[PDB]
């Protein structure tokens, strides 16, 4: 029936997707073998969204792993749950991307693209009716960013009536991994703003700071960040995975949370981030969760939302509490913190509570909103791109690949238009 | 006498400054409305495309 | 060669605020191997510079004091700091060497310290 | 101090007036250019609709 | 509902607060674990004033420990009740105060103050409505003295409609600990008279003399003094913790006890101070308690109240006797000892009886009064400050911090004004 086809790209995307699959398998009672070991009630009816019905009740994942380096499939297969996926979906090339977007899109994006299109089609027609496609990737390299944009564009051209939601990773000048990362980001943002419904912003430095200052972890690693993002996406999709009283969906959120198609970025976040020693001493209530979803300390941005005005807010809850407390909380927040959200648009907070609690934890609530804080990221990205493009350093590689330089010019022109739009809508005056 | 002359100059200097502040602010709100029209108009054309 | 022979067992890692600090080549004339950069009229940068100058002129009219591009930059930095969100407890303003030496970096629980 | 204040105020207010004049003419030129864009952009969007 | 937020400052303030918490946990019936082991009736209804409701009925303390030296944290946590508090509230820096008021207020009072404001504002918002804030500190150092005044000023500016009571420790020329103690006292008194509702005088030498000559202890240590002051505050606060017949509260006292805002100091005291071998031979009656609350021997002041005239008196009792003897006793005291209280204000004694007895003791009654006895301390502080400031000794340390010397000039000017006011109100004649 209503199923979601999941897509993979980039080694970081691959590992976060594997972590998400492991998390949902553990939550919904799935052994690493492939059978079912759950004991719940709602874990059988709507289980078919991410799985497929097969003989012996052995459910199979629905995810296509796209990569150029064979070293990723061996890594992800050796894990405790790497033997449960479909090896056919592991379409890998022979040459590496070399953190090049133009080369990866041009060279490794012509002969290998056909196979993944074939498999994603066969998956789409294997089902009756679908809603959208989820692709988790990163802009740090040529694997996720090089082909994610192309595949999203292709699936949009084929099936315009589908959900283009993604969780790409935004760069950070403080914590960098690629020398030419700003070039890749500039190339990627054009396609994300031209041929993408919605996109969420993901940073690793902010998650590192969050864990260091609140979780108090000895040796935080990428596994912790993968666990956090997996929990985030699980909270995102439980509106459809586990129906409750006030159920929502992805397209409703996309329509209600996006005032203009050019601005489809969001700000994800999860509320209960406490240390190990603090798990036995905590008060589970509404105002605490409200403060944790409203303060900028718990958010996973490397910026400050207080620099701008709140545009759209959605508070998705997952538990059995009430409805009155949420509305009174948002009411008093809008009353007191009047200088933080657009005055022209009242009631920018949406209500959403999932009656089905998650496994392992009794209280959970994620924060999805679009606040005025990405402007600084966009402006600094534009500035660094201009600085790099002034004298044309690290350009001969892209030039020798074949593509010209006017693409950079039009991309930066679009970037300037976007920042001008963002800044002139930040000060949304009521009238003259 | 120098002091009185220079104060008599300063008063009108500041008066002209304030009048020009008024003129500049009026022009800037005119710019604001014209720019709002810029924005929804160019949205219309990108939607048309 | 003279340093390596006089000190004998010396390398150029033996760096210290000494009179013989071979960086003193540059200190004689910073303009040497340096190019003057007056404010140019590049239209690419001017596409945003015109808007920035419009904002600066509006602010100057509303205030009444001449401001340059730099002077503008500092005054909005100051007004943002005074606007309240200085961010003194997050990586938006703290120095790199201000996280490792933090009580939040003492994950080793206070139980052993109690024993000590 | 008398003289110092006199010339300081004189120079400051003169440059203030000059810069305010420059700002005023720039703003009026901007508003004229904007309203011309207004008109032609109106015609474009109506015809394409 | 009506709860009280408690604040901590200074290592002496920290230890006395911890002793107070231990005493109140012992008498309300709280195990060191965090659960409830009491067996009373009123120990559950109004228990939320100092605790907070949580899951499993495990009440949590409500106290924020402010310090500049981490050495206090480990000491206070190693105790039998140091594992029950909130480690998040223990906001400590990395550098010690050095018993400097200016340096601590400037350097160690800027980058650390934000955390304590955040935690206290979260505590205030967590409740529905509050009354005031209690801060236990001492003037003997830059930790309690340097920070407590700043925090009190901040909470007054933010929440003017609250009670500001404190039990700061006054110095003594006979028993000193700091060379620059006069400077710190002079800097503290200005803030105490400008931005503080009320302040209680605490001395160590008088308590030591009292225990030595009445309790007749072998090796009286700071623990005994902490226990005494804990009993003192417990008797003070029982008017709200345990309702009886004639209940009172802090603000009613502060209004009826203070004739003028510039004079808000008091004289605390507890009646039954007996030796170990005298406990089994005592007559529990009204006139005995009256004689011990009236005489200066039981009084914890390092001065003589007989030198001036009584201004305001309040006798807060705790037990089950009655009214009539109290009023007749105060009547005959005012009649006989007519030359010890202001004749212009009749009926200077306030009656207050707590029907709920304390735990471990059957009859109890504290003495809160504002007698004319602190003028000697103020004038001796003034003269020693003048002697210090004449040749400007121990001043380069404060000078190098950045603050100037003029602050001392206005502090001593305020001191002279205050002492002149006190002395010319001491001889409050009826007419010409």
């Amino acid at each position: 029936m209503r199923e979601i086809v999941h897509l993979q790209a980039g080694q970081c995307g691959n590992q976060i997707g594997a972590k998400f699959w492991e998390v949902i398998s553990d939550e919904h009672g799935i052994d690493p073998t492939g059978t079912y070991h759950g004991d719940s009630d709602l874990q059988l009816e709507r289980i078919n969204v991410y799985y497929n019905e097969a003989t012996g009740g052995k459910y199979v994942p629905r995810a296509v792993l796209v990569d150029l380096e064979p070293g990723t499939m061996d890594s992800v297969r050796s894990g405790p749950f790497g033997q449960i996926f479909r090896p056919d979906n592991f379409v890998f090339g022979q040459s590496g991307a070399g953190n090049n977007w133009a080369k990866g899109h041009y060279t490794e994006g012509a002969e290998l693209v056909d196979s993944v299109l074939d498999v994603v089609r066969k998956e789409a027609e294997s089902c009756d009716c679908l809603q959208g496609f989820q692709l988790t990737h990163s802009l740090g390299g040529g694997t996720g960013s090089g082909m994610g944009t192309l595949l999203i564009s292709k699936i949009r051209e084929e099936y315009p009536d589908r959900i283009m939601n993604t969780f790409s990773v935004v760069p950070s000048p403080k914590v960098s991994d690629t020398v030419v990362e700003p070039y890749n980001a500039t190339l990627s943002v054009h396609q994300l703003v031209e041929n993408t419904d919605e996109t969420y912003c993901i940073d690793n430095e902010a998650l590192y700071d969050i864990c260091f200052r609140t979780l108090k972890l000895t040796t935080p690693t990428y596994g912790d960040l993968n666990h956090l993002v997996s929990a985030t996406m699980s909270g995102v999709t439980t509106c459809l995975r586990f129906p409750g009283q006030l159920n929502a969906d992805l397209r409703k959120l996309a329509v209600n949370m996006v005032p203009f198609p050019r601005l489809h970025f969001f700000m994800p976040g999860f509320a209960p981030l406490t240390s190990r020693g603090s798990q036995q001493y905590r008060a589970l209530t509404v105002p605490e969760l409200t403060q944790q979803m409203f303060d900028a300390k718990n958010m996973m941005a490397a910026c400050d939302p207080r620099h701008g005005r709140y545009l759209t807010v959605a508070a998705v809850f997952r538990g059995r509490m009430s409805m009155k407390e949420v509305d009174e909380q948002m009411l008093n927040v809008q009353n007191k913190n009047s200088s933080y959200f657009v005055e022209w648009i009242p009631n920018n907070v949406k209500t959403a509570v999932c009656d089905i609690p998650p496994r392992g934890l009794k209280m959970s609530a994620t924060f999805i909103g679009n606040s005025t804080a990405i402007q600084e990221l966009f402006k600094r990205i534009s500035e660094q791109f201009t600085a790099m493009f002034r004298r044309k350093a690290f350009l001969h590689w892209y030039t020798g690949e074949g593509m010209d330089e006017m693409e950079f010019t039009e991309a930066e022109s679009n970037m300037n238009d976007l920042v001008s739009e963002y800044q002139q809508y930040q000060d949304a005056t009521a009238e003259e | 006498s120098q002091v009185m002359l220079l104060e008599t100059e300063n008063k009108n200097l500041k008066k002209e400054l304030k009048h020009f502040k008024q003129a500049a602010e009026k022009a800037k709100e005119d710019l604001l409305r014209t720019q709002k029209e810029r924005d929804f108009h160019r949205m219309h054309h990108k939607r048309i495309v | 060669l003279k340093h390596s022979n006089k000190k004998g067992n010396a390398f150029i890692e033996h760096y210290d605020p000494k009179e013989y600090d071979p960086f003193y080549m540059s200190k004689e004339d910073p303009n040497f191997l340096k190019v003057i950069m007056p404010p140019f009229r590049d239209p690419l940068k001017k596409a945003q510079y015109d808007q920035d100058d419009e904002k600066r002129t509006l602010l100057q009219c509303e205030t009444g004091k001449i401001y340059t591009m730099k002077e503008f930059k500092e005054i909005e930095k100051a007004q943002l700091h005074s606007r309240f969100p200085s961010i003194s407890n997050s990586r938006q303003s703290m120095t790199p060497n201000g996280w490792l030496k933090v009580p939040m970096s003492y994950i080793e629980s206070e139980f052993c310290k109690k024993s000590r």
